[PDB]
Order: C-alpha cells, then structure tokens, then sequence
C-alpha cells in the first residue's frame, strides 16, 4: 500500500544519502590527510638539512 | 635551496679568514727581515760614529 512505497522508499533514500554522506567523510580526511603528511615531511626535511 | 645558500655563505667566510691569515703571514716575515736589514745598518752607522772620534785618521 502507500506504506510499502512510501515509507520504505524514504528508507532507501536515506541510504543512499548515508552512503554519499560517508563519501563525503572519505574526500575530506583524505583531503585533510594529504595536508597533515606534507605538514610532517616538510619538517622532516628541514630538521635533515638544518642538522647537517 | 636554502641550505645551500647558508652553506655556500659559510664557505665563502671561512675562505677569506684562511686567506687574511696566510697572507698577513707574509707581512710578518717581510717585517722581521727589514728589521734584522735596519739592525745591521744601525750597527754600522754606530762603528762610523764611533771612528769620527779619531783626530788624526779624521
């Protein structure tokens, strides 16, 4: 009835806005990631150069 | 890039340091022998002093 095209469908909709959502999450640590790494190894570098 | 700006900085000073030293060097031993050549030359003008004295081979 209205229930089992309505309300299920939402659920699947909500679903869907789950899994784009938790893409989302994936493209921002990864962005933030790609930030903090070369924040660590610029220094890494600079200790390695400034020592010798 | 960076260091190797300060590096090449760092050689360049101890370069001229090295090279100021090696040459006042020279300064010093050129300075020792004009003075040993001024000693002589002050022992001889004192003998030449000392043989004015005579009043018969003067």
């Amino acid at each position: 009835s209205q229930k089992n095209g309505i309300a299920t469908l939402l659920q699947a909709e909500k679903e869907a806005h789950e899994i784009v959502s938790k893409a989302r999450k994936y493209r921002q640590d990864k962005l933030k990631q790609a930030k903090t790494d070369a924040a660590k190894e610029i220094d890494s570098y600079k200790i390695q150069k400034d020592k010798e | 890039g960076n260091f190797k700006s300060k590096l090449k900085k760092a050689m360049l000073s101890q370069q001229i340091t090295k090279s100021t030293i090696a040459n006042k060097m020279r300064l010093k031993v050129l300075s020792a022998r004009e003075q040993s050549l001024d000693g002589i030359f002050e022992e001889t003008k004192e003998k030449l002093s000392g043989i004015a004295n005579n009043r018969d081979e003067y």
